[PDB]
């Protein structure tokens, strides 16, 4: 080569995500109190 | 009066219930009773 060329290019790589968490007694029940026992239950699985 | 609570007991070795706390009377017993546990390490908690 006899001669060049000075190239700029870019890359965009994703770093991070969107946080989120989640309420299961308000999600699984609006606000419903018969809803929220019997939830009681499950409150292992939504700890995890 | 009797109101309708979430409580979390403590059983010791022998069986008899020592050192309860009342979940849903602040936000630190809150995450008490969904920690399972009455030790709370430093740092940030979501609750409900
Ligand atoms: C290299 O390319 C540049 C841009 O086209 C030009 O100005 C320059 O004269 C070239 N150099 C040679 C030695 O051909
Ligand atoms: C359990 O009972 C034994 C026998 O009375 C006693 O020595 C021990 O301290 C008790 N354990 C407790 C209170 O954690």
């Amino acid at each position: 080569p006899t001669n060049f060329t000075i190239s700029v290019t870019t890359e965009v790589m994703p770093v991070s995500m969107t946080k989120t968490s989640v309420d299961c007694t308000m999600y699984i029940c609006g606000d419903s109190v018969e809803c929220s026992t019997l939830l009681l239950q499950y409150g292992s699985f939504c700890t995890q | 009066h009797l109101k309708r609570r979430t409580m979390m007991f403590k059983y010791d070795e022998n069986g008899t219930i020592v050192d309860a706390i009342d979940c849903a009377l602040d936000p630190l017993s809150e995450t008490k009773c969904t920690l399972r546990s009455f030790i709370v390490e430093k740092g940030i908690y979501q609750t409900s």
